[PDB]
């Protein structure tokens, strides 16, 4: 049928995972999506933790990238603690009240969206914030939300075969960015350093600069 | 029925529906079940809310001029000290005894009408001003004496547009006196003080720097 | 996912993990705000 | 059509019987696939040509007519008859105006086609992104083939402009000057003689244009297009 | 002073209990380095108990002949002489958790009891129910009144089963 | 669609052609109520007569204390009139002003409330009615003909009136000076002088 997070062995492979869903591979040994509530649950949480990443892993990028290039640009794992310095007239609980509040406003717009597929494109916001489905059979609401605002370019907008393309270029890309945060977070807490720092220090002596060589993956060594 | 929503996307409870004022569904403890609960509370929000709104609007409006020069008042917290110390200062305990004395019989008379509208109309009851005590059919609106300049009496619907008018400034007054109870106990000064200096830095003068909302153990 | 969502709501495990939810607050609450012999407001 | 952007090809699904100037089938992450977003698309492609012609030729003039003047820095380094500020109110104004109208004849073809002090003149009936009437006085050929010169030239002073700018943060020279300084050693002038990345070490050329430029009494940024992304 | 007590911030003997506990912490602490764990964990623990007596003769408590706090249990003697805090307000505090927890479980139990099969969930609980009307019982007075002027919050006494005398 | 090429007339304002300047402007909807609509109408007609009063005043005023014509009553700025005396104090010339408003205020009310109602005099003199917030008090019979047409230049007098007042407000907060010399500070240059460089209204720009 399609291809499978490993050859053969269809006994691994679920029943609820019947391929419909984007980036479908059979993958979940922990049957953590066996309810049909849960996996639809579990898919909102996949996509938007993709994008998220991808925004991170971007932002990250390009600080490293200015940072080594001699810019006032910190790293990402003391961005925050600069600026505070910086900024001392901006207190932190106020920064982080007016984070929580404009958020909490987004995604409760996005959570009742959750609950009721076609809630939001009405009222105070036009129908394109009504969504256009997708997962399950939907044809409203859902992770994919099409309109003027959210596809101001109008990609998913004409010919099917050029939105799924694109729909499985991002949860591809937003699977590879969620593993490339953990391994920021990973060699961060084990070098000390930067993406870029770990790149370049990695092309520059390929060996004697891998995760053995950090001193935290292997102890002994 | 598809009036606007205090949630858009949650449904309304089915024990408000859209016709009392200001009926945004919002009832997350689900207090108003009860009809005679409910009309009880609905009694109890105006009562709070034309409270509210005067003792906000005497506190705003003195302190406004006050900023400007014209009328020199207190501020509301020490407003009722600076009277004290006056001379021919009235005793605080025979004051308050005079003003709830006053209020007994007006708010006893006001319950008897939240039980029965057309209880205070009973005729003979006063020397002929029973009359003018009928109520419009709902506990809350009393017209006659009150209401003497006839606002929102031309149609059903003007009356009804000034209600939601009424419900909404009662609720905002509400707010902003628990606002201004909170900002005085957080910061000795006054509520325009407070607008004042949270405009100059909204970053670092906000609650999260007063030291009293924010408990300093946690930091 | 449905089966261990309906034992995770059992009444032992409900109440050990209010019980611990509970505890852990409380425990908190004295890490934070310790030798609170009076409701001093 | 025969003129494609590469010969033998397939022209997109959406692009085929495309009936724009200057269409020859070039849409790989396709844009165009919306017919509203094409049309909103065109516009903005036809707006951007003319826009970008009429800025190289301008840069190209002053830089001939006065070779001691940096186009890069001639916001700031000109000395304005009027005031900065007035300048740029007056502009803004007469651009809302004239933007505004444009883009409303453009969600509504006949909507902005009427003369507002004037009642007896009117814009006759045009196609959308081509006003012409008083716009258009006079037309030597026909109007498809001076269509496609026109989309051709605006595209190709487009990538001009580009090319200016970063010849601009690259060399610190007007357009003509980094030419002339390309003639003299064509070998050694490329970017890849002055820019060379390998897996070990990386040479940047350094930029040319100051961090910040002061203007009056503030200063502005003004500095290098993401010089760190630089090769 | 109420029935004979002193403040705890003119008490001796609470001066002395104070500046015995820091001695003995202090005489534990000598055994010690200077920056060591045991030395850092014994003058945290002299801080707090120098930050509790302080805490304690400030809040105006009263301490006795022994040099303890004690507690003014009763409305008036405790609200004219600001001692409200010792049991009065705990007493409301109290009565407002307890019967929150209270009504949230009769709520719990009566919704459903309606049920076709409430053992199954009493032994197994619905946990969005549960903390629906967890949030709702935090309106317990209000609804708690309500349903006894309106009569619906006991069972007539014709109804309920009792033993043959 | 009078005042925007592009946009829709309100619906509620299509169906209106009695009333003055109906260029279909209502982007906040606020005329939607009949009732509302009503009696915005009246509250525009008073608020645009007693802005061309006072603008007019104000103007002349100035213009007599600049070019020199009024003595020394008139050689004052406008906010500044509190300095000069009169026959009366404030507080007397504000409490006969409140009486007097009160009374003209009040038949106005009633004519609102009823029109054609209050039309009589205690004496018996009556007038001809001409729809509410047009009473009838011409004088030079200047209604009889191009009614219609007289309005619309009322309306738009009026509302160009109520701009200038809050121009010159604004400016009297923000420039220094008489509106006048306001306009001649500016058309001194002007590419500068223009509330981008007053220091007031950007508020970003040096603070
Ligand atoms: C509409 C197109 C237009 C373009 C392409 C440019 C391009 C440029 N202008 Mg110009 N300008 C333009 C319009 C105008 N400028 C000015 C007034 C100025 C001044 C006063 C200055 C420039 C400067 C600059 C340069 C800034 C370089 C940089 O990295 O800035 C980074 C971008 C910003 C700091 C602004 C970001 C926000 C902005 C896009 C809105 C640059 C080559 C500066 C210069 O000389 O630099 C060497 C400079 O000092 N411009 C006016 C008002 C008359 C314009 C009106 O249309
Ligand atoms: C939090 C991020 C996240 C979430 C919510 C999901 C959710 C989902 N994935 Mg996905 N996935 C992710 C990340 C995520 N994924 C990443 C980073 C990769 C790249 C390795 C993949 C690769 C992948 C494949 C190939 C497939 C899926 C599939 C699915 C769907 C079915 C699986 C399921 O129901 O279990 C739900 C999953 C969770 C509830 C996440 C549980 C996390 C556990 C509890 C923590 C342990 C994680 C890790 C081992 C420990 C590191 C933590 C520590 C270091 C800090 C589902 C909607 C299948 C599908 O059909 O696609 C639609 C499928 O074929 N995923
Ligand atoms: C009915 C018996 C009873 C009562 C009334 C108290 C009362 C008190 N105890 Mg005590 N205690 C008891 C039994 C009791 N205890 C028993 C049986 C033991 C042996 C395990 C202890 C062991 C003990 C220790 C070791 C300590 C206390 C402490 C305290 C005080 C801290 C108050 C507080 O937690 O801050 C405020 C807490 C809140 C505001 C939380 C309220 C909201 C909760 C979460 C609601 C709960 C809903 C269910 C308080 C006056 C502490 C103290 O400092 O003494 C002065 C302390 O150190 N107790
Ligand atoms: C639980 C039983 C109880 C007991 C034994 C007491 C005992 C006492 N109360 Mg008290 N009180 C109680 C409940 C109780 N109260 C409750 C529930 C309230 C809340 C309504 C009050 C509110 C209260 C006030 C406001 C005052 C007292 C006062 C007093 C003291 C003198 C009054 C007196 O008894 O004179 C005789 C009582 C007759 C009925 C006669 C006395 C020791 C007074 C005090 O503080 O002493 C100076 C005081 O003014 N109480
Ligand atoms: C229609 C509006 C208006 C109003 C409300 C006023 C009001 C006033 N004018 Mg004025 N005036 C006006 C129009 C107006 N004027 C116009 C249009 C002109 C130009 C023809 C003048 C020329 C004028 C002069 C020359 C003088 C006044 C003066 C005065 C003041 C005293 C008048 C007086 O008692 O006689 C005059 C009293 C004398 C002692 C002489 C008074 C407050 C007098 C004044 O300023 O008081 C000292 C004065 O000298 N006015
Ligand atoms: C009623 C028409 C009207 C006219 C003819 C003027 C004319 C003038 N104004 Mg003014 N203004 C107006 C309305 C008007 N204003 C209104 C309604 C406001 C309130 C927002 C202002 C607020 C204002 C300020 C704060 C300032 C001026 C200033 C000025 C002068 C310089 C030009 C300028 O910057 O204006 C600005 C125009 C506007 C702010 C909006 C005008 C409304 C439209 C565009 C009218 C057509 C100039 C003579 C400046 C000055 O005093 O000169 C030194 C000055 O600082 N105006
Ligand atoms: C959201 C996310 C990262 C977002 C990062 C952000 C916003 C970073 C923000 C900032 O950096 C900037 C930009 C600037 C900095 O100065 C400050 C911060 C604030 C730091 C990563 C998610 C990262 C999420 C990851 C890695 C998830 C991995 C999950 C896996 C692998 C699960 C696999 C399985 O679950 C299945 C699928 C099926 C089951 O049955 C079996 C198992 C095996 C359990
Ligand atoms: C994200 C997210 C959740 C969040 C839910 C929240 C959170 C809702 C919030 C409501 C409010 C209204 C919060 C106010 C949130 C406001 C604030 C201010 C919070 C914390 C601030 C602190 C702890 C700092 C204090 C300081 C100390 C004490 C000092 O010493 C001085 O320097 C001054 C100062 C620096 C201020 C979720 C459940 C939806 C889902 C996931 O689980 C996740
Ligand atoms: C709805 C609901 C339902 C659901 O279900 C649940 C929940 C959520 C709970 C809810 C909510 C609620 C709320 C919010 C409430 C609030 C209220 C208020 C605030 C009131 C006030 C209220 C308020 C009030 C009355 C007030 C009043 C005031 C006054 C008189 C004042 C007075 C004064 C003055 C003048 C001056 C002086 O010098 C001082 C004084 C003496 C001070
Ligand atoms: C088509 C497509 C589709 C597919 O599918 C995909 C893709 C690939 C994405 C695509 C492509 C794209 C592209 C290529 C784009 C580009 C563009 C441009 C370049 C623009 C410019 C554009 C440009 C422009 C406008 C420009 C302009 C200019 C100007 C005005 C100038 C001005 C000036 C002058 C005169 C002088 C002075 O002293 C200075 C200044 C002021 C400076
Ligand atoms: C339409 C609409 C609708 C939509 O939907 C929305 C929206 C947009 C909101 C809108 C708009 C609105 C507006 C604009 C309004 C405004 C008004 C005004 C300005 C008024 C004034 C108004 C104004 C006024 C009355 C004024 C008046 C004045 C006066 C009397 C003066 C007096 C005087 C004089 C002679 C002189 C002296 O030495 C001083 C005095 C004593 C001071
Ligand atoms: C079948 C049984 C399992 C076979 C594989 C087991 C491998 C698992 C990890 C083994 C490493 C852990 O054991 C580790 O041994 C190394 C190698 O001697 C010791 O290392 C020591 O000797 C090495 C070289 O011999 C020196 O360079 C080093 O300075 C010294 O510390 C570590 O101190 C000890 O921690």
């Amino acid at each position: 049928v399609r291809e499978l997070w490993f050859p053969g062995n269809k006994e691994v492979v679920p029943d609820y995972l019947d391929g419909s869903l984007v980036g479908d591979h059979g993958f979940d040994p922990l049957g953590l999506g066996s309810s049909p509530e849960q996996l639809s649950w579990n898919v909102h949480a996949e996509i938007f933790h993709g994008r998220l990443a991808m925004t991170g892993v971007a932002g990250i990028l390009l600080t490293s990238l200015l940072h080594k290039g001699g810019a006032d640009v910190p790293e990402w794992f003391e961005a925050g603690r600069v600026y505070l310095d910086r900024n001392p007239n901006v207190d932190f609980g106020a920064l982080l009240f007016s984070t929580i509040v404009m958020s909490g406003f987004v995604e409760f717009k996005r959570l009742n969206d959750i609950r009721n597929p076609g809630s939001q494109g009405s009222g105070i916001l036009p129908e394109d914030f009504k969504g256009v489905g997708g997962p399950q059979g939907r044809t409203v609401g859902g992770p994919y939300v099409g309109g003027r605002y959210f596809d101001p370019m109008g990609l998913c907008r004409g010919s099917p075969e050029q939105t799924l393309k694109y729909k499985w270029n991002e949860i591809r890309n937003g699977r590879l960015a969620m593993m490339a945060f953990l391994g920021f977070a990973a060699q961060y807490a084990a070098t000390g350093k930067g993406p870029i720092d770990n790149l370049v220090d990695h092309v520059a002596d390929p060996f004697h600069t891998t995760f053995v060589h950090n001193g935290v993956s292997v102890p002994f060594i | 029925a598809t009036r606007p929503l205090w949630q858009p996307g949650v449904e309304a409870p089915k024990h408000l529906d859209g016709t009392m004022p200001g009926d945004f569904g919002f009832d997350p403890l689900n207090l108003g079940v009860n009809k005679e609960a409910l009309n009880w509370y609905r009694n109890a929000e105006l009562q709070n809310g034309r409270w509210a709104m005067l003792g906000v609007a005497g506190i705003v409006i003195p302190a406004e001029l006050t900023r400007v020069g014209v009328l020199n008042v207190p501020e509301w917290a020490e407003a009722g000290k600076v009277y004290a110390e006056s001379e021919n200062a009235i005793p605080f305990a025979s004051l308050l005894m005079v003003q709830l004395f006053l209020f007994n019989f007006v708010e006893i008379k006001r319950w008897e009408d939240i039980k029965k509208p057309g209880s205070q109309a009973e005729p003979g009851s006063f020397l002929g001003f029973e009359s003018g005590f009928k109520g419009t059919g709902i506990s809350g609106y009393p017209g006659g004496a009150f209401n003497p300049f006839g606002l929102g009496n031309s149609s059903k619907e003007a009356m009804d547009d000034l209600k939601w008018r009424e419900i909404r400034n009662g609720r905002l007054a509400m707010v902003a006196f628990l606002g201004f109870l909170s900002q005085h106990a957080a910061t000795g000064k006054g509520p325009l003080d407070n607008l004042a200096d949270h405009l100059a830095d909204p970053w670092g003068a906000n609650f999260c720097s007063n030291g009293v909302s924010i408990p300093s153990a946690l930091g | 996912m449905k089966d261990f969502t309906t034992y995770l709501s059992t009444a032992p495990v409900l109440t050990l993990l209010s019980v611990t939810v509970v505890a852990g607050l409380l425990i908190e609450i004295n890490r934070f705000f310790p030798d609170a012999l009076i409701a001093a407001f | 059509a025969r003129a494609n952007w590469l010969p033998g090809s397939d022209f997109p699904a959406h692009l085929e019987n495309c009936k724009l100037p200057g269409c020859y089938g070039f849409d790989p992450l396709g844009l165009g696939a919306n017919e509203e977003r094409l049309a909103w698309f065109a516009e903005s492609e036809r707006v951007h040509c003319r826009w970008a012609m009429l800025g190289v030729a301008g840069i190209l003039v002053q830089e001939i007519v006065k070779p001691d003047v940096f186009w890069y820095t001639s916001g700031a380094t000109v000395e304005l008859p009027f005031d900065i500020t007035g300048l740029l109110a007056f502009e803004l104004f007469v651009m809302h105006w004239v933007e505004s109208r444009r883009g409303y004849d453009i969600k509504k073809p006949g909507s902005m086609d009427q003369d507002p002090i004037f009642s007896n003149f009117k814009l006759p009936a045009h196609e959308p992104g081509y006003p012409g009437g008083i716009f258009a006085p006079f037309v030597p050929g026909s109007l498809e083939e001076l269509k496609v010169k026109e989309i051709k030239n605006g595209r190709l002073a487009m990538l001009a402009f580009i090319g200016f700018t970063m010849a601009a943060q690259v060399t610190g020279k007007n357009p003509l000057a980094a030419l002339r300084e390309h003639l003299d050693n064509p070998l050694g002038t490329t970017i890849f003689s002055k820019a060379v990345v390998v897996p070990g070490q990386a040479v940047v050329p350094p930029c040319a244009i100051p961090d910040t430029i002061e203007f009056q009494g503030i200063t502005i940024p003004a500095g290098c297009f993401l010089h760190s992304l630089w090769p | 002073d109420v029935a004979g007590l002193t403040p705890c911030s003119e008490s001796k003997a609470f001066a002395k209990r104070k500046k015995n506990e820091v001695k003995a912490l202090n005489k534990r602490l000598k055994n010690y380095e200077a920056d060591s764990a045991p030395a850092l964990a014994l003058k945290a623990t002299i801080a707090r108990t120098e930050a509790r007596f302080d805490k304690y003769a400030k809040q105006g408590l009263l301490c006795g002949t022994d040099g303890l706090p004690h507690l003014i249990a009763d409305p008036g003697l405790a609200l004219r002489y600001g001692h409200a805090g010792d049991v009065f307000i705990p007493t409301i505090g109290f009565i407002y958790f307890a019967g929150w927890l209270g009504y949230a479980g009769s709520k719990y139990l009566q919704a459903v009891a309606a049920t076709a099969k409430p053992i199954e969930k009493e032994i197994i609980i619905d946990v969005p129910l549960a903390w629906k009307l967890l949030w709702e019982g935090f309106g317990w007075p209000l609804r708690a009144f309500a349903e006894y002027k309106n009569g619906s919050l006991m069972e007539d006494d014709a109804k309920i089963t009792v033993s043959p005398r | 669609a009078g005042w925007d090429l592009s946009a829709e007339v309100p619906a509620h304002l299509a169906g209106r052609k009695d009333l003055a300047g109906n260029y279909g402007f209502d982007p906040l909807n606020l005329g939607k109520n009949p009732e509302a609509l009503k009696w915005y109408q009246q509250a525009e007609l008073q608020n645009g007569r007693w802005a061309m009063l006072g603008v007019a005043g104000i103007l002349v005023q100035e213009l007599l204390h600049s070019t020199g014509l009024g003595g020394k009553a008139a050689d004052v700025y406008w906010f500044d009139a509190g300095n000069n005396t009169f026959w009366a104090p404030k507080e007397t010339l504000i409490a006969i002003s409140f009486l007097m408003f009160n009374w003209a205020e009040l038949n106005r009310m009633q004519d609102y409330i009823k029109p054609g109602s209050n039309v009589t005099d205690p004496f018996g003199n009556k007038i001809k009615y001409v729809e509410l917030g047009y009473p009838g008090f011409d004088p030079l019979s200047f209604s009889k003909n191009n009614f219609d047409e007289w309005k619309l230049k009322e309306i738009k007098n009026a509302r160009l009136a109520m701009l200038a007042f809050l121009g010159i407000v604004a400016q009297h907060n923000a420039q220094p000076g008489s509106p006048l010399e306001q306009l001649g500070a500016h058309l001194a240059n002007p590419w500068k002088n223009h509330f981008i460089n007053n220091g007031v209204s950007p508020f970003l720009t040096d603070n």
